[PDB]
């Protein structure tokens, strides 16, 4: 079934290969038909969803029984359809990107969780790796902005989830499913037919950009998954290889630095629900930097650290600035600050405390004592001052560490004075 | 983020303020600035290299001072940029060598050698001498300007201090180059104000400007203005006139950078230099510089970062120039401001306020007396508020809205090139035409056909660019509507041509320069081609070689000959080329033969190089320093065909040749036969429109030799022509037509003539092969049938009728297409519908639906069950999709909800929609069901889609069509716009107003039955769609009126079937004229 879906998608070839831009005379005069587009968008999306389903049920199959599934043709067919999915010169369908990276997640996960990883990695050519990782880098170097999700804009920077493919999907309910009534109206329902019932294409389409916020929530989970499989493949190759090669200092450091800098510039005080996960991205890719630094220093070349010398040390300093502890120091004003920025999590925790938790009633004055610590450290982690001390220590034990001359001692004090110290 | 809110000037200055405090060598400052610049670069979606490359010529210019010290700062800068040092060094060495050479003696030139050659110390001397061999002009600029030293000996000191290979003392004096003057004029390093430092280095750059060949090697000091005497300026004036053309052609080469790795800092100092040189130049120089200085700052205007300086250089251009000229280059002003105002900040808003109130302040003769389109555009957008700015000119613009014959100047200014001004022209057309529609008195006098043909052939031209312009032009001619041929025309050789007589060669060449100067030489692109422009107008005035030794306009006055030759010289040309009467530019001695008689490039290329070699061969054999035709060797994509006609008239010179003239004639004619061998090869557009256009161009020079041959017989018979032989040159004339009369592959000649447009002469060269043939012969029938399909192209239905009745008698089902147009269409129609009733044959069924269409049995078309069945129509619409494409229009002009709805939602189920017309009628039908669902914005969406379809896919040009053939387009677009704006109606007052000016449309339609019927039946379809009650009153009266015109044109079955719907709604006048159709036909009694 898996190889059938892979060569099925290489049959349904031209869907993920619509070009970046139309011509100057590529007219939008058209019958404005949507039915064939709906057919093959559902074909492609359900196909990749099925690939994801095959691999999670294959994951559920035990840790002795994979070589029956895996041979070279698995990897070759998926490598073609993966380059087809995370495209470069064509318009990307974000739906299939979710599935395609979740596939690689399941792959690397079972590579970690089997004993005979050697037969699988010996089946694997490193070309498959270094062709996957480039598309992962180009994916992670994109941006997430609510006001132009459902706009059609510049490519390869905005995972934008186009209006003409907006439904749920088989595993997750990725959008609003504006198209579900159109799936119902795909057929005449009183008749036996094979030709589709009509969908004029632009009848679809101002009330709430909460749709944009939840789509941002999906995309933040997506970039979390990208750095998660980066973490997973590093734990696969504890040893060094073609792909454990230092570029996960560069690209992950660029991501960490940008999602800290314009976090501080743009987000703290924007009271969208996505702030906490967007600043959990940096919290997790800090550890992705950290254990790459500590446990994988052997390949970390002298040239590439100088390729990223500014952003790495500056990203560490944006945690080492938080050891000052001159904002919080109490309880009183911090809850005013979480009225300022973290009223949305207040709504969340009041809805959970009022409906959806057994332990959240008749609180015996030890368990809201937990709340008046954890909401406050959470809203501090939003407010970008007062991270956790363990994350501050992990940022400290890279810059201060003498494994590499990041700073000299007469340059480090120039950063210590930028807090005091 | 402070820099993030800054536009160009403040943006650049603050980027400098970013990087210098980055280079303030604090470690925390260093790392934070690198981080912020990289994030700023990625959120601006640029690399840091191209981000900072606007100021990197400014930035490391001072690093060139202390590059012996600031190697660490330069190292941080290059690792910030990510490149190597040499990668930016070789391209930004233009701006460090200035302040590396003339500075202190312990040079960083040794270190730029050390980086310029890194792996080798092979020869640092040749490294030095070749980068200075590339860039040694620039140190002439710095040494004469940046520290003002003049002495040639200290110049040689700064040469040979570091350049020992710089031999022969001083190497070849290339310092009088136009490129050298164009790079020395680049120190108008101004400010927002004028410093005393700005004044003194302005006088310094004036001194280094005036320092040239008069004391080149003869040095005086020229560090002071005092040696600028009152004698040397005139030789300086004409020498600078010789410079300026090469100067801003160098500027044009600079700003049209094919390298594209450079920045706009060169462009900004180009704007500085242009501003400076128009500060300092006389009237003769500043008007010899007129044409593509404008195109240079159009290129400046287009870019996102060199606006404000180009706007103030507009402003000083307005300052330093009067109003007699300058008309031809200021359309760009009103075009750019009226098409792009919505971006502009307060800075650009109040400086363009300064522009406009300057223009209405001192230049009212140009604005409100010479170019009234500028006035009408500026007040036709009063959104910018110019009446609120000044207000006193309200009486003047009220008079100018009255006092313009505005249609011909629409036709003139609409013939421009770039999108902006013509978009503004048709926007003026749009607002002016809806205004004339409201005031009910637009003049359709026996002209508006000029401006509609201008719109038509511009939309013909834009078939591959700016579909939005095509759409807006389409809706403009939808607003112009129909303009029936019945009292109107469609305006579209010039004079008898020869070679001998002097005054006719003068008139000939002045018509030549009139044709080639004002469209084509006011807008070219190649700097060598504008030098060629100057060269050809220079040799034209060498042929009329006056005003170069003693003649001026009335300063000389001494002979009325050039007074006559200047008054017959046109006033537009008098404006544009009077400062070039003393042109001093000289060509080069021409090259080898580059041999000929290749049919391979004639096949595969043609007009690219073979037609060019064709021209160059026959001119280098043609004149050879006898005519202006000698100099045209350096134009060789529009520079051809026209010239291609007039180049090949060189046959007159011989009776006994002794010369390769008949050789090259027979050679090019057998090359044309090698063209004639070609039959489409089973190949795509690279055959079937490229070689087709080759056929068309060589076909064009064919019909020119037709035209010139007959007019070159008429010209020698104007006075008298019975002297016929004219001493053997008439025998040469009939020898030319003897060759051309043997040059008739009449099969293939007429074949390719019929294959291209060429309708009437394709018919004529069928006519001559009906003359010379066996009359009863097998080869006649194909040249009957393509003759009748080209008469379907010709549109003369009765010429078609005469052809189908004159020996076209094959089958009986071929002979019953004549009563089709011989007044008896009913027997023809039911013959075709019993022919095609089995619904399997393509031909009979297509002509069934088409002949059923062509006399308006449209209810029977829509009720015809060739598409209606137990299901809908045929899915995957076959090769007989013209069944659909003739049915959807009848379904439009007689409509309902349900049949239109289910049938166009059947036809949407196609996978592809390859025909243009089915998509046209589809989208007008989907607009109709959208307003059945009552959504007028989506209705206008599909109406504008249909506008896009016709503007991009339907429109043919002028010169080819009496607009009977256009009626199928302009009829539908008139109906579509009439549908459109009262789709965009609000209430009944608006509705009755819309129908009243629709009655004005029914006034201006004339009385052509098929468009009459079509437009008001479309109106009928819409107000029976709309079930509103005044829509029903309008319905009843339009049923009545189409019954009236159907009575007037005497086909009163459709009068009955329309007139019923107002008979049953109690209209006794409709009863009376039902009674009159019955009285008309046969039925006196009832």
């Amino acid at each position: 079934c898996f190889l059938f879906i892979c060569d099925l998608i290489r049959i349904y070839h031209h869907v993920l290969k619509v070009p970046i831009h139309e011509s100057n005379m590529n007219l939008h005069v058209e019958p404005q038909i949507f039915q064939y587009e709906l057919i093959d968008y559902l074909i492609i999306s359900y196909s990749f969803d099925l690939l994801e389903g095959i691999l999670r049920v294959l994951q559920s199959h035990p840790k002795q029984t994979y070589m029956e599934f895996f041979d070279e043709n698995i990897l070759k067919s998926f490598e073609f359809v993966y380059k087809l999915a995370l495209t470069i010169s064509y318009k990307p369908m974000v739906n299939v990107i979710f599935s395609a990276v979740e596939v690689v997640n399941i792959i690397t996960s079972i590579i970690l969780n089997m004993d005979n990883s050697s037969d699988l990695k010996s089946l694997i050519s490193g070309s498959w790796w270094r062709d996957c990782i480039t598309r992962l880098y180009a994916l992670l170097e994109k941006e997430i902005k609510s006001g132009d999700v459902y706009n059609e804009n510049v490519d390869t920077t905005t995972l934008h989830m186009s209006k003409y493919h907006d439904f749920f999907g088989l595993i997750r309910n990725i959008g609003d499913n504006e198209l579900g009534g159109l799936i119902s109206k795909l057929i005449y329902t009183d008749r036996l037919q094979s030709v589709p019932r009509v969908i004029s294409k632009e009848d679809i389409g101002f009330t709430a950009p909460i749709i944009g916020y939840k789509m941002e929530k999906w995309l933040l989970k997506l970039k979390d998954e990208v750095l998660n499989i980066f973490e997973n493949l590093l734990m696969i190759y504890g040893d060094d290889a073609t792909i454990v090669n230092g570029e996960m200092l560069i690209h992950s450091s660029k991501f960490l630095s940008r999602e800290q800098a314009l976090m501080i510039e743009r987000y703290v005080g924007q009271d969208s629900p996505n702030l906490d996960l967007r600043c959990h991205l940096i919290e997790h890719t800090l550890t992705i930097i950290y254990r790459l630094w500590k446990d994988h220093f052997k390949q970390l070349r002298e040239e590439q650290i100088k390729q990223v010398e500014s952003q790495l040390i500056m990203s560490l300093w944006r945690f080492l600035v938080c050891q000052t502890e001159t904002v919080t120091a109490n309880e009183r004003e911090m809850r005013d600050h979480r009225h300022l920025v973290d009223s949305l999590h207040d709504l969340t925790i009041k809805d959970q405390a009022s409906y959806y938790e057994d332990a959240f009633e008749d609180l015996p004055e030890y368990i809201e004592e937990e709340l008046k610590m954890q909401l406050n450290k959470r809203t501090g982690r939003i407010m970008q001052v007062k991270y956790d001390e363990k994350f501050q220590e992990m940022a400290r034990t890279i810059l201060e560490s003498k494994s590499f001359d990041l700073t000299t001692l007469e340059e480090a004090d120039s950063l210590y004075i930028s807090m005091g110290l | 983020q402070l820099t993030l809110t800054t536009s160009n000037d403040v943006f650049d200055t603050l980027l400098l303020k970013l990087i210098d405090i980055f280079n303030s060598d604090d470690y925390s400052l260093r790392i934070m600035m690198t981080l912020q610049i990289k994030n700023m670069a990625k959120i601006l979606k640029k690399t840091p290299y191209q981000l900072l490359s606007p100021i990197l010529p400014v930035l490391l210019r001072q690093l060139g001072k202390n590059l012996v010290e600031r190697k660490v700062g330069f190292q941080n800068l290059i690792e910030l940029l990510g490149y190597s040092s040499k990668t930016i060094l070789d391209i930004f060495q233009r701006y460090i060598i200035p302040y590396a050479i003339i500075q202190y003696k312990s040079d960083v030139l040794s270190e730029i050698a050390k980086i310029m050659c890194d792996g080798d110390t092979s020869l640092i001397n040749q490294m030095k001498v070749n980068l200075l061999k590339k860039n040694s002009r620039q140190i002439f600029a710095v040494a004469l300007v940046k520290h003002g030293l003049f002495s040639l000996d200290i110049l040689e000191t700064l040469f040979l201090n570091r350049a020992p290979t710089f031999d022969k003392g001083y190497i070849t004096a290339y310092l009088p180059d136009y490129k050298t003057l164009a790079e020395i004029t680049k120190l108008y390093k101004n400010s927002v104000t004028k410093d005393a430092s700005d004044s003194e280095n302005a006088n310094m750059i004036l001194c280094s400007l005036r320092f040239l060949i008069t004391n080149f090697e003869k040095d005086s000091k020229y560090k002071n203005i005092n040696n600028w005497t009152d004698d040397q300026e005139q030789a300086f004036q004409k020498k600078l006139q010789d410079n300026i053309l090469g100067i801003f052609q160098v500027f044009s080469s600079d700003i049209h950078d094919v390298e594209g790795r450079t920045t706009y800092y060169e462009k900004l100092r180009v704007i500085n230099g242009i501003s400076f040189l128009i500060i300092y130049a006389p009237k003769k120089s500043i008007i010899s510089a007129l044409a593509q200085i404008s195109i240079c700052l159009q290129t400046g205007l287009g870019l996102k970062e060199v606006r404000y300086e180009a706007f103030r250089c507009w402003h000083l251009l307005v300052r330093h120039l009067n109003d007699e000229e300058l008309s031809t280059v200021i359309d760009s002003l009103i075009a750019f401001i009226l098409q792009k105002w919505s971006e502009f900040n307060g800075k650009l808003r109040n400086i363009v306020y300064s522009i406009l109130d300057t223009l209405i302040k001192e230049k009212s003769d140009l604005i409100l007396k010479l170019k009234p389109y500028t006035t009408l555009a500026l007040v036709g957008k009063p959104e910018l508020g110019i009446l609120a700015r000044d207000g006193q000119f309200a009486r003047m613009v009220n008079k100018i809205r009255s006092t313009t014959d505005l249609i011909p100047i629409f036709a003139n200014n609409l013939k421009s090139s770039n999108k902006y001004v013509i978009n503004q022209n048709l926007d003026d057309i749009e607002v002016y035409l809806r205004r004339k529609q409201t005031e009910r008195s637009i003049d359709f006098t026996p002209d508006i056909t000029l401006v509609l043909g201008a719109l038509l052939d511009t939309s013909h031209k834009f078939r591959n660019l700016d579909k939005d312009l095509c759409e807006k032009c389409a809706k403009c001619i939808s607003m112009i509507g129909v303009l029936d041929v019945t009292k109107h025309e469609f305006k579209r050789e010039n004079e008898v041509y020869d070679l001998n007589d002097s005054v006719q060669t003068i008139k000939f060449l002045i018509w030549v320069i009139n044709d080639i100067l004002v469209p084509a030489f006011w807008q070219s692109e190649n700097p060598s081609k504008q030098l060629f422009v100057a060269l050809v107008i220079q040799e034209s005035l060498k042929y009329c070689g006056l005003s170069s030794e003693s003649w001026d306009m009335n300063h000389k006055e001494l002979y009325p000959n050039e007074a006559k030759l200047w008054e017959k010289f046109n006033s537009v040309s008098k404006t544009t080329i009077y400062p070039l009467l003393s042109s001093l530019y000289l060509a080069q001695s021409w090259k080898e033969y580059v041999p000929l008689k290749y049919p391979s490039n004639n096949f595969k290329e043609g007009y690219k190089i073979w037609v060019k070699r064709f021209t160059l061969d026959l001119l280098k054999t043609g004149t050879t320093e006898n005519h202006p035709l000698h100099v045209f060797s350096s134009l060789i994509g529009s520079l051809s065909n026209f010239l291609l006609p007039y180049i090949s008239l060189d046959i007159i010179i011989k009776a006994e040749k002794g010369t390769p003239y008949a050789d090259i004639l027979n050679g090019i004619i057998i090359e044309f036969d090698s063209i004639f061998t070609c039959n489409l090869e089973g190949m795509n557009n690279l055959q079937v429109d490229s070689l087709r256009m080759c056929y068309e161009s060589i076909f064009r020079v064919f019909e020119y030799c037709k035209k010139w041959a007959t007019e070159f017989k008429q010209n020698y018979s104007k006075l008298h022509g019975t002297f016929i032989i004219k001493d053997t040159k008439t025998t040469n004339m009939l020898l030319r037509i003897d060759e051309f009369l043997r040059t008739t592959p009449s099969d293939l000649l007429a074949q390719r003539s019929l294959e291209t447009d060429s309708f009437e002469r394709s018919a004529l060269y069928l006519e001559q092969c009906y003359r010379q043939n066996p009359h009863d012969k097998n080869q006649n029938g194909q040249l009957l049938k393509n003759l009748q399909i080209t008469y379907e192209e010709i549109g003369d239905i009765d010429s078609l009728d005469g052809v189908l009745r004159t020996f076209a008698t094959g089958n009986l089902v071929s002979k019953i297409e004549e009563l089709q147009y011989s007044e008896n269409w009913k027997l023809a129609q039911d013959c075709f519908n019993v022919l095609g009733k089995f619904s399997d044959d393509p031909k009979t069924t297509t002509r069934m639906l088409k002949s059923m269409y062509d006399h308006q049995l449209y209810s029977q078309i829509i009720s015809n069950s060739s598409f209606h069945s137990s299901d809908g129509k045929i899915s995957l619409s076959p090769d007989v999709k013209e069944w659909y494409s003739i049915g959807l229009e009848a379904a439009n002009l007689e409509g309902n909800v349900q049949t239109l709805k289910n049938w166009v939602e059947q036809i949407e189920s196609l996978r592809n929609i390859d025909d243009r017309e089915v998509l046209l009628q589809y989208n007008i039908a989907k607009a109709l069901i959208a307003i059945s669902n009552e959504d007028p914005l989506r209705t206008q969406k599909y109406i504008h889609n249909s506008f896009r379809l016709i503007g991009t896919n339907f429109i043919t040009s002028s010169k080819e069509t009496t607009l009977l053939k256009k009626q199928n387009l302009l009829m539908k677009l008139h109906s579509l716009y009439d549908l459109s704006f009262l789709s965009s109606a609000k209430d009944k007052f608006e509705y009755k107003s819309n129908t009243t000016i629709l009655d004005y449309r029914m006034e201006r339609i004339g009385a052509d039955f098929v468009p009459n019927h079509y437009i008001l039946s479309m109106r009928k379809s819409f107000d029976q769609l709309k079930m509103n009650e005044q829509a029903d009153a309008d319905l009843g009266k339009t049923f009545f009126t189409l019954a009236q015109l159907a009575r007037n044109n005497a086909r009163l079955d459709i009068a009955s079937e329309s007139l019923m719907h107002c008979l049953e709604r109690r209209l006794p006048q409709a009863e009376l004229e039902f009674a009159e159709i019955l009285w008309k036909q046969g039925e006196n009694d009832r």
